[PDB]
């Protein structure tokens, strides 16, 4: 429900899955970062019926 | 007379450096995985390098079962901890 109607595109970020790595002696843990996408939806249909 | 005539292990120089605390082949680090064994006639572990391959041998007069068992256990624990393949 976008009846507030302030904007035309609506974004919903995607969240991925983390990885698991082996922990070795005297070795620092591997830090993980993910570059995530987003799902965008538009307001593009404008329909009318007149007489 | 029950004698152990050969107890040798073959590694790469990188893996040996991981296990010998970064020291080269002919020197055995006292804080490494090849130290702390039972000495009966001298240094119980010898190591040599030849074309990227490191051979680790229990010394000639130090091949009792305690040294063999402890060396095998240290190698297993080090391979499991460091994720190093131990192909028989």
């Amino acid at each position: 429900d976008v009846t507030g109607k302030k904007g035309d595109r609506f974004h919903i970020p995607n969240i991925g899955r983390a990885s698991v790595f082996d922990k070795l002696p005297e070795t620092p843990v591997q830090l993980q970062a993910r570059q995530e996408s987003d799902f965008y939806v538009d307001i593009d249909k404008y329909k009318e019926s007149s007489f | 007379a029950i004698t152990c005539t050969a107890c040798t292990f073959t590694m790469t120089d990188a893996e040996f450096a991981i296990l010998n605390e970064g020291v080269a082949a002919p020197t055995i680090d006292p804080r490494g995985s090849f130290a702390g064994l039972q000495s009966l006639s001298g240094a119980p572990i010898t190591a040599s390098a030849s074309a990227g391959t490191t051979t680790v041998v229990v010394a000639a007069s130090n091949r009792n079962d305690a040294n063999i068992r402890t060396l095998a256990q240290r190698l297993r624990r080090a391979a499991q901890a460091n994720r190093i393949t131990f192909t028989a």
